[PDB]
């Protein structure tokens, strides 16, 4: 789940 | 102007962005990802249009983040370009791209493009 | 490495560029176009990658110029994205970002995009 | 499916597209810019994946526009990619690229970049 | 010219490329992967300017191939933009969005973005 | 004033 | 092994 | 004659 995503 | 772009700004995937516009023309702050949480903060460092043609324009800017800090490494950096629009409620609007390291092989597949939408808190 | 990346640059079309590399990530430097000239220089600033993978994979790095200095003002900020590989023929591959500022009817076609390698020869 | 895809759509900047999809994956119709006008009308050609992947994903696809007709040639042509996704409100969301004819020494700034929404009417 | 778009093109990875050029602005044939192979072969279509300005200026074109075959269906597409410059030694300069059908969640990161730069030998 | 863009 | 990429 | 571009 990388960082500039939403919470995934 | 300086004065307008610093402060606290949100997108519409509630990310977080902290900036301070200097004198100069230079950017510094943090980046906070995944709904905040305690650290997952980044160091950014960009560049703005310190004396911006003025009637209704907007101001040109940019900045880096590179996704490695004391908790965690995604071994990949995104860079966003747009404008700074100011007003009653005033907006950052940018297209960026994020680039991972990969091997030889795999560099065809290498970098990610889309678009972010900022607004001032 | 970081005094990998550390040094002069020249891309395809003649334009230089010196930069410093930091041990915790930072980039800084110049860049000049008009393959030298006077004061077609511009100041730059970055993030790289500051510990990469352990098989062949790329250092992931990304930096800003906007470009405005004491004898010009272009009204527009360049972001360029992209990995550094090593070696005997070291390169820097990357794509670019180019935004102007411009007002709400021309905002639709504020940004080109294109892509350039760097090497030190 | 192909029947959700076929019909007319607008964008955020008053543009239509009217499109029949094909069951072999092809796509037909034309462009309307200008807020309508009698003929500001374009061909346009595409395809899309027939057999989508199937509970909650989108429906990937994409076309062309060379901007020339009877009445006027741009010298130009912009290419649009992205998913279809159906609902009460059917969407498709688009990133373009439009290119325009140059001499060499001008090839470095030939491609703008952008992004469009399209909603059924 | 058309005919001079008109037959067999390779990129720097291996991939052959097929095209009829029509006199009205029509772009129609097969792509295929793997440096040959059987099917590894899918349909695109696209259109060109084919009435181009009268100084050494290049002609601008687009096509789109979504990746489903008879045997295959990567539920993906990608569209190219460029231009076509001839002589000597004839090119196709393009860069080119790979869009992927996703859920919701994943939108943020559906779209690859690239360069290809396509010969006859 | 290009066709994909508004009355410009 | 995405078929627009090299042989895998 | 932007700066990123060639001697123009």
């Amino acid at each position: 789940c990388h960082p500039q995503g939403p919470p995934c | 102007a300086e004065a307008g772009i610093t402060g606290t700004w949100y997108n519409q995937l509630g990310s977080t962005f902290i900036v301070t516009a200097g004198a100069d023309g230079a950017l510094t702050g943090t980046y906070e990802s995944a709904v905040g949480n305690a650290e997952s903060r980044y160091v950014l460092t960009g560049r703005y249009d310190s004396a911006p043609a003025t009637d209704g324009s907007g101001t040109a800017l940019g900045w880096t983040v590179a996704w490695k800090n004391n908790y965690r490494n995604a071994h990949s950096a995104t860079t966003w370009s747009g404008q700074y629009v100011g007003g009653a409620e005033a907006r950052i609007n940018t297209q960026w791209l994020l680039t991972s390291g990969t091997t030889e092989a795999n560099a065809w597949k290498s970098t990610l493009v889309g678009h972010d939408t900022f607004t001032k808190v």
